[PDB]
This record gives C-alpha cells, structure tokens and sequence, in this order.
C-alpha cells in the first residue's frame, strides 16, 4: 500500500504507466488518471476521507523529496524566502544584525509550516512584500 | 415529385477502388446487429427488431419510413447489417486463391518459402503486374517443401547464410470440397500424415504474412490483404437487395436471399450453443461444415461437387452469383 | 493521395493548440505562397470587417460612443450587404459591444506588442481578446500559454495592454 | 410502444384532411384528385419462395440436394448435419404432426381446406396445458 | 434536418451525392454483401 | 471485362488485387449512367468571358 | 459426460486446461483416439493476466464514464442522445429538447447518483483480488517453464487401477507433421 | 475564434445571366450564398475581404443542367469555434435546461452539469433566471463561456460551454 | 496549369468537328429554351434549335470547346475561331 492510488487503487504493477501528482495545499498524493476525471471540469472538493479543502487541477505539481513532511518545509520556505531576502550586505557587515534576521526568517518558516498562528503569520508575511 | 433537395455537393464518379471488407470495417458501418432467424414478430404485424427484416436497416413498403434515416422508400438507399460468425469461414469464391497463396508461404511461421537469395525468385519479384508476379512467385514457391532455416549464401556454396525460418516441412495442400487438406511426408524409417487445414488455422497464418510478403503476391495493404478473404463478421444486404413480394397480398413470399440468412443464423446459432458446452469434437466439425456450406451456397449456389441448396418447390436458390452472370443478369 | 481510407485524426482541441487538418499554422494562398495563419482578436476582426464594408460601399455608390456607433454599423450593414445578412448582423453588433481597441493607432500598437512574444498566432489572438487582470487568469483561460511565456513577461504584457486601451 | 415511422400521403396545396387520392396504376403516379398534384411517382407494382404465415408462423428453412455434379459423400454429411438442430426440434414435432394429419386427411379423399383446418386447429391448440395427458392420435383426430 | 454522417469513419463533412442507375446502386450492394468493397471516389489517384 | 464474361470471377480477382478502375470505357460510364467520354462527349463545352461582352 | 461437457470447455476457453489427442493402439482392441487433460502454465498465467487486467480497465473506464454527464434519451424511441446530439434537436421556443424520429421532449438519464458506487466497486474488487497480483508479482520474479504432454506425465500419479487409456506419448517415428500450439520451447 | 480563410465555391449560373454582365451576377451570387451562411469546415463565413478581386475561373457548361459551374476564389473572414476556448457573449435565453450565450454568430449552450452547484434555476422569476448568492444570470447579461464541446454539421455548428472554472461566469 | 497548352501551340484541326457542332448546337439551343440572351437578331423563330443555327452561322455562339488529349492535356477553341465547313 505504498504504490497505489488511494482512491482507485491502480496499482503500478497492472498500470506500470500511472504517474501520482501531489497538491501544495493539503499535499495529498493522487494518481493523474483520477487529475482529470475529477477536475478536468473545474475546481472540486479534494478526495479523500477526511478533506475538504478545494483545489484547482493547474496547481499540480510533481514531488521531489520523497518526505512529504520536508516538501511542506521546503515550498513554504520557497514562499517565505520569496519576500524575506536579504544578503551580508544589506546590513552592511553586521553580522549580529544578519544573525538575527536569519532567525526571524527561520523563525517565521516553523510557526507557518505547524501553524502555530497562522493568521498573525500569514498577516506579517502579507505587509513585507508590499515594502 | 422527385427527390429531396440535398445540401451535399454533386460531383460524378472519377474512379472505383476495389477491396475486401475487413471484419472491423463491417462493424463499424453496420447500423445494426442480426441475432434472430426470423423475419417477423410473433404477431406478423411489424417486423422483429434484430430480425432479419429489421427496420433499421432500411424499409421497402410504400407507406413505412427507414428507422434510421427516417426516409421513404424511394429516398433510403438501405443500410447494411452484421452478423458475428462463431468461427471463420472460407469465401467460396477465394478458395482456390486461398491454397495457391497457402503453399507460397510456410504454414507454421506464415513466411514466403524462397526469399531474394534465390536467382530464380529474383526474377519473379522483378516482374511488375501484379497478376504475373503471383503466378511466377507461386510456380517457384509450390514445390518447395521445407522451410529452410538455412539457405546456402549467393556469394559461395561453402557457407550458409541463415533466414528467417522454422525447419518445418511444408505440405501438399489438396481442396475437398470446401475444406483445404495438408498432408505431409515423413522421411523413410511408408504412410504419409493427414489431417484438415482448420479454417482458424489458416486464418491465423494468413495474420503472420508480413506486408512485404503478400505485396510481393499482388495484395494491397490499405485494401486487400490475404487475411480478410476469410470471413469472420458477414455483411448482411439491406431490404432493397432482398425484397420481399406478394401475389395476392394475403400471402407473404420472400427472397431467396434472406432464407439462406436464415440458413446462416441458424446455423451460426446451433455452433455457439454447441461449442458453449459439451459438443464433442465431432459434432463441432459437422456443425462447423454446415455454416460452411450455407455461406458459400448463399454467395455460390453453383460448386463443382458440393450439393445444391434447393427451396421447399424443390428448384434451386438463386444465389448472388446467379443474380449477377448471364444474359439475364445485373450486369 | 492514395491511401484515402480513415486514419486516425488529432481531436479538435484548442487547449492542446490541435486546431485541425484545416486550420494548421502553415497556408498557402491562392497564388500558392507560404503563409501564417491570420487570427484577429475581437477589436483587429472589427477593423478588418468594417474596412471592407466601407470599401464594398464606395464600389457600389462609386460605380463614437457604442451607442450611436452601433447605429451607424446599423445602416451601414444593411446598405452594403445582401439578403440572408441575419448572422452579420449579430456579429457586427457582438463586436462593436465587446471589442476593446477602437481604431488603427491603438490596435496597431497592441499588434506591435504582442507580437514579441513568438506566441501562436491563434494564442496571441486570444490575449487581445480577453482581458486578463493577473497571469494566473490568463494561464488558466488560455492553458497553451503555459510552459510558454514566464510569469514575469505575461505580467507586463497585460499590463501594457490595459494600459494601451480607452474607452 | 414503438416508432410511428408511418407516412400519410396529403396534398400541400388542397390542405384537405382526409385527402381523395387516386392511384394511376398505369402511369405510376399518386395524383391529387381535386387540383392534380401529383404526390408521389415511380410507383412499383422466381426470385422468391411461397410462405405460408399463419400454419407455419415465421420458419425459414432450406434442403440440401444433388445438382449437376455432386459426389455422394458430401449430401450425405450435409443432411446429418442439419438434422441435430436444437433450435429447428421443436418446430419439426408440428411439422411432423402436420405430415400425420396430411396423409390421414389425404387417405380420406378430403378437400384441402378440411386439411389446411385440420394443421391449424392442431397448433393453435398444441402446446397448451390442458392437453398434455392426452394421447396424440385423439388429437389428430379432434382437429380432423 | 440538412445532416449527414458516415458512422465508422466519424465525419460529417466529406460527404457527396451521385447519380447513378437504381440497378448500379443495386449492384455494389450486392458485391458488398459478397465482401467485395467497390469504393465510388470522385477525384483521380493516379495519373491519367 | 465483366460486362463480357466471367462477371462475378473478375470482380472476385479486382478485389483480392484492389485494381483500381478510371472509368474511361463506355461500359464504365454506361454502369455508372454518366456522359461517357465518346463522340460528343469527348470535350468539355466552356462559357468564353472574352466573347460575351464583344456580342453586345 | 454431459455434465462434464460445459466445465471442460469453458475451461478450455479461458486457456487453463490444455488438450492433447493421440491414437492408441490397444493390443486387444481396435485402435480409439483418447483425450487427455493437463495445465500449461506459461498460458494459464498469460490468460489469468490478462484478464485480471481487463476486468480492472474495463471497472477504471466505466468509472471514468460515470463522471461525464448524464446524456438524454427519448421514452419512446429509446434512443440515446448525448448532450452535443441532444442541443442541436431542441425547438424553436428553445425549452425542452425535441426527438427527431418522434419529435417528443426527452427525458434525462440516469447514472448521475452512481458516481460513489462504482467507486466503492472498484474499491471492494482491489481488495478481494490482492492475492492474485501477490501471487503474479513472485510469479515474474521466477522463470516457468512450458509444460507439455510428455513432461507432465513425468508427475503423473495414476487416477485408477487398470485405467484403459495408456498414460504413454510413443511418438510416431520420424513425422514431420505438425500440429497448431502441439510443440513448446 | 475569427480567422482569415483563403476558400473557393462552385457557383452554378442559370443560362438567363449568360449576358455581357455577368461577371457581376457571379460577384452578387457569392455574397447572396456565402455572406451569412455556416460551415462545419471552415465555420460561419461572416465577410468577403477584397470584393473587387474575387479570382473567377472559366465556367464549365453542365451537360443536362446547361448551367455554367464556376470555380470562385475569395478571401473571406470565418468564424469557426472550438473545444477548450474561452468566449464572452450575451445570454440570449434561458430555460430549465440551461441559459446559452450568443457569441457572434453562434450560441453556446450552457447545461446545468456543466454549471457550479451554487447556481439553481428560478422560473418564478420573470424572466427566468439563474440565481446564486454573489450573482444572478438573466437574459442580456454578460457571460464568460467556455466551449467545452463542438458538433459541425455540414452547414451548421453546435457547441457546449461551461462556467464551473474559475475566472468564468458573469462578467 | 502544365495542362493548357498555350494558343501559339495548338497543333488540333482547326475545323468544328460534327460532335462538336452537334453539342453546341444543342448546349446553346437548351440555353435558348430557358431564357438565355439571344445574340442574334431574329426575323420570326419559335423553335431553339433554329434560333442556335442561326447563331452558329453568323458566329455568335459565346463558348469555346475544350478538346482533351489522352495525356490529359487540353486546349480551348472558341466556336467563333473554329472553321464551319463540314
Ligand atoms: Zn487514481
Ligand atoms: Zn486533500
Ligand atoms: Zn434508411
Ligand atoms: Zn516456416
Ligand atoms: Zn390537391
Ligand atoms: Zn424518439
């Protein structure tokens, strides 16, 4: 049960074609064949027993890392490192300063990925990349 | 009155291309599938749907339309049915084809017997009409009687250069009736072996013909190929071809035609409900003889040896054949 | 030119670009020279239909707001063309309602924009046509574009069109 | 309960329902009494086999026979072979029971409308489940 | 309905209509019952 | 060939062959019921543009 | 026998038992020609796939169709009409579609509630058929053998005591003659 | 999708035009017969581009007919849909069924599966209208449609769109 | 068009043959029965096939015959051109 689709169960042995995609939004895995069936028309409720959350069929997007747990570390830190980027420089040589600033970043990137408060987060990392 | 107007473009006929119908081409332009032996319904007031009269396939009464085109009589053309055989059939007018391109190539790997490494087969490959060319290549072909798995190379007899072969002797294929008989010889330790070329056998090495061999043969790629002379699914004519006449019109007669389809339903039927369960092995080749003959009666009434299919007057059918030759025919 | 029997046909789709066996990028002319497929955006098919309306009403004589514009398609419509003009008449009146540049200079400028990109003809014709706010809109209303221009040039490109376009 | 696929022939112009038809035999046509309009034209007035449908029902069948030139083994085989018929067994006891009723009706110098009464009294009655305990020479004899 | 279709080759817009004899008509039916396949085309293929 | 002799042999080896018929004899437009290319058939009649407006 | 006529040729139809017919020559009696039985392994395991495989497509495919709409159908007729069939048939009021042999409104179709059930169909089939897809994953691994007549009589273990058929292949001497799907690698 | 389309047509001259001015006739036959009229091929011919140089070949005079068959070569505006494009149109009617749009010279028709749930049919409504929390369809309004399905006839187009994506709808 | 042999080049007899005569006088006397402009003046004729004679004798039949060659060549003669001698 590590190589099967979870809703059809297409097995890679009789369907060694079948490709799984994952969703950033809840990063579930989901064979391409059951993709376009289930959102080729528009935006639906993901399936599985226990999600609810919509998505849209164009945000898939394959694994890399074969932990889903790092992939929601690493996307959320491409997010972050998005609008948080800084270098040496920008503080002029105070390592001190950049020290910190890394962990502010750092920082930010753990309370957004366990959601300790994510709307205080969510909000912080919506007014930076404004500046 | 005339007619209908037609938004189609008109245009005259350039050129006539002739073929074979291929098993799936006959699905795919029936309009519908004839299961049932009979004409009529139990009530003989409308024609039973998937009979052979079956309104779907078109209409030949005054004052009923086409279930498919929703057309009169004079504006249907007729559509054209299918009926799936349980197990091949040779054409009657292929038969003796059939044996002449069964001893050109090998029947256990379908191969040509002599490839290009021969002088002789050269020149016969050389020769362009087609009808030429299948006679040269069957002359050389006929009397080989073993694959040859090996073949001595043109440049030097001292080596062999191998080809595409299996060792297998080749028989001397003879027509009985309508069945095509291999016997083979085996060498000296005496009685030579028998047995019957099966119809699905056939049509199977007829499969492993490759494209270059049977084009080497006179047969088209895209048209005729040697495998569809064999026939699988049966092309059902529609109505028009087979109408059904009245003398006083309180009695119902019909064409020839569609009781030799009966004929083939019913035969057809009787071999699936045998092979389904039990049939022994000699009642499924009487059986399989009979759709046989029914086929090639109905495309053929007229074969040198074989029975007559006579009506219940006792005259005989009149089959396609028979319709189209003579003085008095189509053409 | 032998072999006319069925063969197997891409299916008319216009999100894998497979506009037909009619409609292919390459086409010849009646003289018989090589040309590109012409697709018009809704505001180019407006000119291109008007400029031969006006033209087809010089020969014949010779030998704006919407509102009031649409009136004057009106009788210029009914004037110039024949009998039977029911579908024309629509499509004239569809154009003037939806269509988004109004003369030559603007839409001149918005083919010499969008012609940059190396773009299909037929996906170019879709970017004048529709008018998309942010590039996921325009990616996923014309999913050709993706994997095809990046995010950063499909931004300025919508921008700079509405930015090009006054009504 | 099906398709009415059922044409009525009215003139366009007269607009007259019912219509007064008139068939040219002769010239072919289907002509409108009133004004003329003709409504329909080429008009249709042994390639076949005399049925019967009412004592025979829908049965389609066909014999095998010797012709110009036969070789004796294949009309023997052939009749072998469509004799073990499942389906056509159960149509040959009526047909069996009509050859009986014939040569019974025949021996008695009888019409033939006595006979053709006899076979259709025979099936209309046959396979029914009241007479099933009788014995079938009483039946022969009930239709006669 | 001004509709037609050619089922088994899935094309509604290559279509053409002759005039031919009833009896011609009658006649390719025939052979297409028989498995021959003659095919009416409207344009030459070889050269003259 | 078929309308000679041998009808229904010939027609069997056209379609094994697929021989491809041009319809230039008489008995292939005769079959097909269209103008066969004899006699006055043997060209096409055309309507001359230049010729028109010279005869008014 | 009779019974035994439907089991052995379906049987034989699904390619898991295999036949061979060989003259015999009894010392005693004139000569019969027997029929044995036996399992040809390489095609029983070939059969068994794909048609593992096929039922399994054939629930995949018929799920996927369950997704799409509904369609329409005409009550009378009992025609199908799909929804692109079914648009250009509507009347001129342009409120119910039209039939076109009965000119009656259509009704729409069902299916539209199934689209859970053939879900929990598949579902149920996956589960029940593990053991098959075990056994063919080991199955791969290892290379078989193809059985024939002679060599299954290797492991013969005699049904009866005085059996009248002669469980020996005394092959003719020296015969060229061959026969379809007789001879294995 | 609008497009610019090299075509040709065989036009048929009754013999009663066969007079020094009829070339003319040709030219007003092809706007009375391809102006305005729909194609499964080449789709909605909607505009004659270059009237003044249509190519007009010999006409070749029909044995029985006596008509000359012309062959005409002009260059033309077409209108021809397909599958997956996005449209705006108009909602020109609405029913139980479904509300179709008018996109040129085309109706795209939208049916209730191929609608987001939300959206439900009100007929109490005058006119009936399509009625949902954060907007209501009703004839005349504006509609993003996109074409999920063409059927071509040889003389007529019929097509099939959908709203449930995002970015669609009501404009 | 390889298939138009030019006007400088025509190597064909420049005298109407009889079908040819035959077919244009019939082609222009069917014009002639539905309504077509008649080219010629006309002292009194009812009948079609009269009105293309006289046509035909003072040269106004406007058609030019397409004689084929059975390579598939052809070449234009107009009626006007063609000798009338047979
Ligand atoms: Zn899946
Ligand atoms: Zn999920
Ligand atoms: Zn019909
Ligand atoms: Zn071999
Ligand atoms: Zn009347
Ligand atoms: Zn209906």
């Amino acid at each position: 049960n590590k190589d099967m689709c979870p809703i059809c169960k297409t097995d890679r042995y009789l369907s060694p074609d079948v490709k799984f995609l994952v969703n950033p939004e809840c990063y579930h895995r989901i064979c391409e064949s059951c993709v376009d069936r289930i959102f080729s028309l528009g935006p639906a409720q993901c399936p599985y027993k226990g999600c609810d959350k919509i998505l849209r069929k164009n945000k898939f997007k394959t694994q890399i890392f074969d932990d889903v747990e790092v992939e929601k570390e690493v996307d959320i830190r491409k997010r972050v490192f998005n609008v948080f980027n800084k270098t040496i420089d920008d503080f002029n040589g105070d390592l001190v300063e950049y020290n910190k600033y890394l962990e502010e970043v750092e920082d930010i990137i753990y309370k957004l990925d366990h959601g300790i408060d994510v709307a205080k987060t969510e909000e912080k990392l919506r007014t930076y990349e404004e500046l | 009155v005339g007619q209908q107007y037609s938004s189609a473009p008109l245009r005259t006929v350039k050129e006539v291309q002739f073929g074979l119908f291929s098993p799936e081409e006959v699905r795919a332009i029936s309009v519908a599938k004839i299961r049932f032996p009979e004409t009529m319904d139990e009530t003989q007031t409308r024609a039973k749907i998937g009979g052979l009269n079956d309104p779907r396939l078109g209409s030949i009464d005054r004052n009923l339309k086409c279930q498919t085109c929703q057309e009169g009589m004079n504006e249907c053309p007729g559509h054209f049915g299918h009926i799936d055989l349980a197990k091949p059939v040779f054409h009657v007018g292929f038969i003796a084809k059939i044996k002449k391109v069964c001893e050109c190539v090998c029947m256990h790997c379908g191969k040509l017997l002599l490839d290009e490494h021969n002088e002789l087969m050269r020149q016969a490959l050389a020769i362009k009409d087609s009808k030429k060319r299948f006679a040269a290549i069957w002359t050389l072909c006929k009397t080989k009687m073993v694959c040859e798995t090996d073949v001595p190379s043109e440049d030097d007899p001292t080596q062999l250069v191998s080809r595409g072969g299996c060792g297998n002797t080749q028989p001397t294929i003879r027509k009985d009736g309508l069945k095509l008989v291999g016997s083979w010889k085996k060498d000296r330790a005496d009685e030579p072996e028998l047995r019957v070329l099966s119809t699905e056998e056939i049509l199977n090495i007829f499969k492993h013909i490759s494209v270059k061999d049977f084009t080497s043969l006179g047969f088209n790629e895209v048209f005729s190929r040697p495998e569809w002379m064999i026939l699988t699914c049966l092309p059902v004519p529609p109505p028009p071809v087979r109408p059904s006449i009245s003398f006083n019109e309180s009695q119902r007669g019909e064409d020839d035609l569609t009781f030799k389809l009966a004929d083939i339903l019913k035969a057809n039927i009787s071999l699936e409900t045998l092979e389904h369960n039990g049939a022994p092995h000699h009642a499924i080749e009487e059986a399989e003889s009979l759709l046989q003959f029914h086929v090639a009666t109905y495309m053929d009434n007229d074969i040198a040896g074989q029975p007559q299919a006579l009506q219940k007057s006792g005259r005989p059918v009149k089959s396609i054949r028979a319709r189209l030759k003579g003085k008095e025919g189509r053409i | 030119r032998r072999r006319r029997l069925k063969k197997v046909e891409e299916e008319e789709n216009a999100a894998t670009l497979q506009l037909g066996q009619e409609f292919q990028l390459k086409q010849i002319n009646h003289q018989g020279e090589e040309e590109e497929l012409i697709a018009l955006n809704l505001s180019e098919a407006r000119l291109v239909i008007k400029e031969a309306l006006v033209e087809r009403r010089r020969a014949f004589k010779r030998s704006e707001t919407r509102e009031k514009e649409l009136e004057s398609i009106d009788v210029l419509l009914e004037q110039t063309t024949g009998g039977n003009n029911k579908d024309l008449k629509n499509t004239m009146q569809y154009l003037t309602n939806f269509s988004r540049f109004r003369d030559q200079e603007t839409v001149g400028a918005v083919i010499q924009l969008l012609k940059s990109t190396g773009l299909h003809p037929f996906e170019v014709a879709q970017l004048g046509s529709l008018a998309c706010d942010t590039a996921d809109e325009a990616k996923t209303l014309i999913p050709s574009l993706n994997n095809k221009i990046s995010d950063d040039e499909l931004e300025r490109i919508l921008k700079e069109l509405s930015n090009l376009e006054t009504l | 309960r099906g398709p009415n696929l059922n044409i009525v022939l009215t003139c366009p112009e007269c607009k007259v329902y019912p219509p007064k038809i008139v068939e040219r035999f002769s010239e072919g046509d289907v002509v409108c009494a009133l004004c003329g309009l003709v409504l329909s034209d080429k008009l249709v007035d042994r390639v076949g086999e005399a049925s019967n449908p009412l004592l025979d029902g829908n049965n389609l069948s066909t014999r095998i026979g010797k012709g110009e030139t036969t070789d004796m083994r294949f009309t023997k085989e052939l009749n072998k072979a469509q004799g073990k018929n499942v389906m056509d067994k159960k149509d040959n006891e009526v047909q069996a029971a009509f050859a009986k009723i014939t040569m019974l009706c025949d021996a008695a110098e009888l019409p033939k409308i006595v006979k053709d009464c006899a076979k259709e009294a025979y099936k209309l009655c046959h396979d029914e489940k009241t007479l099933k305990g009788k014995s079938m020479e009483s039946i022969m004899a009930a239709s006669i | 309905h001004n509709q037609f279709e050619c089922k088994g080759c899935d094309n509604k817009i290559d279509i053409y209509q002759i005039h031919i004899p009833y009896a011609a008509k009658l006649l390719f039916q025939e052979l297409m019952a028989m498995n021959i396949t003659p095919r009416l085309y409207t344009d030459r293929s070889r050269d003259f | 060939r078929c309308s000679f002799e041998e009808t229904v042999e010939i027609l069997f080896e056209a379609g094994a062959s697929a021989e491809l018929d041009d319809c230039r004899g008489v008995s292939e437009n005769v079959i097909l019921g269209q103008m066969a290319p004899i006699g006055t058939g043997a060209f096409d009649v055309m309507i001359d543009e230049e010729s028109l407006v010279k005869y008014m | 026998k009779t019974e035994l006529g439907p089991l052995i040729a379906r049987l034989r139809s699904d390619r898991l038992i295999s036949i061979h017919k060989q003259r015999e020559y009894p010392p005693n009696s004139k000569s019969v020609e027997r029929v044995y039985y036996y399992v040809k392994y390489p095609h029983a395991i070939d059969a068994i796939k794909w048609k593992v495989h096929q039922v399994v497509q054939r629930l995949k495919d018929d799920l996927d169709k369950n997704s799409e709409p509904n369609g329409y159908m005409c009550p009378i007729c009992l025609t199908k009409y799909t929804q692109l069939e079914a648009v250009q048939l509507l009347n001129f009021d342009r409120t119910e579609f039209l039939c076109s042999l009965c000119d009656e409104p259509l009704v729409e179709d069902d299916s539209g509630k199934k689209n859970k059930e053939k879900q929990d169909k598949l579902n149920r089939l996956m589960d029940q058929i593990q053991p098959i897809i075990d056994s063919l994953k080991k199955i791969d691994d290892s290379r078989i053998e193809e059985n024939t007549f002679e060599i299954a009589l290797a492991r013969l273990i005699p049904p009866q005591n005085q059996s009248h058929a002669a469980y020996t292949y005394n092959p003719k001497k020296g015969s060229t003659m061959f026969r379809p799907g007789d001879s294995a690698p | 999708m609008f497009f610019i389309k090299d075509l040709s047509l065989n036009i048929t001259l009754h013999p009663s035009f066969f007079g020094p001015r009829m070339k003319q006739y040709l030219k007003t036959k092809l706007l009375e017969e391809v102006e305005g009229s729909c194609t499964g091929k080449f789709g909605y011919i909607l505009c004659v581009l270059d009237y003044d140089n249509i190519d007009i070949q010999r006409g070749r005079i029909l044995p029985t007919d006596g008509s000359a068959e012309f062959n005409v070569k002009y260059r033309a505006v077409v209108f021809k849909p397909f599958k997956g494009e996005v449209v705006d149109g108009t909602v020109v009617s609405c029913s139980q069924h479904g509300f179709e749009v008018q996109v040129g010279p085309m109706k795209v028709f939208v049916t209730k599966h191929l609608m987001p749930q939300d959206l439900t049919f009100n007929a109490g409504s005058n006119p009936p209208s399509y009625q949902s929390s954060e907007d209501v369809i009703t004839i005349k309004s504006r509609i993003r449609v996109k074409i999920e399905g063409c059927i071509s006839q040889v003389s007529s187009i019929h097509a099939i769109g959908s709203i449930k994506e995002d970015y669609l709808g009501a404009i | 068009k390889e298939k138009a042999i030019p006007k400088d080049q025509r190597a064909t007899t420049p005298y109407m043959t009889k079908y040819e005569r035959a077919r244009i006088l019939g082609t222009r006397a069917l014009q002639i029965s539905m309504n077509a402009p008649v080219f010629v003046d006309l002292e009194g004729e009812t009948d079609p096939l009269r009105i293309a004679m006289k046509e035909l004798a003072e040269k106004k039949i406007p058609l030019v015959i397409r004689r084929y060659l059975p390579d598939g060549s052809f070449e234009d003669w107009s009626v006007e051109e063609l000798i009338v001698d047979l």
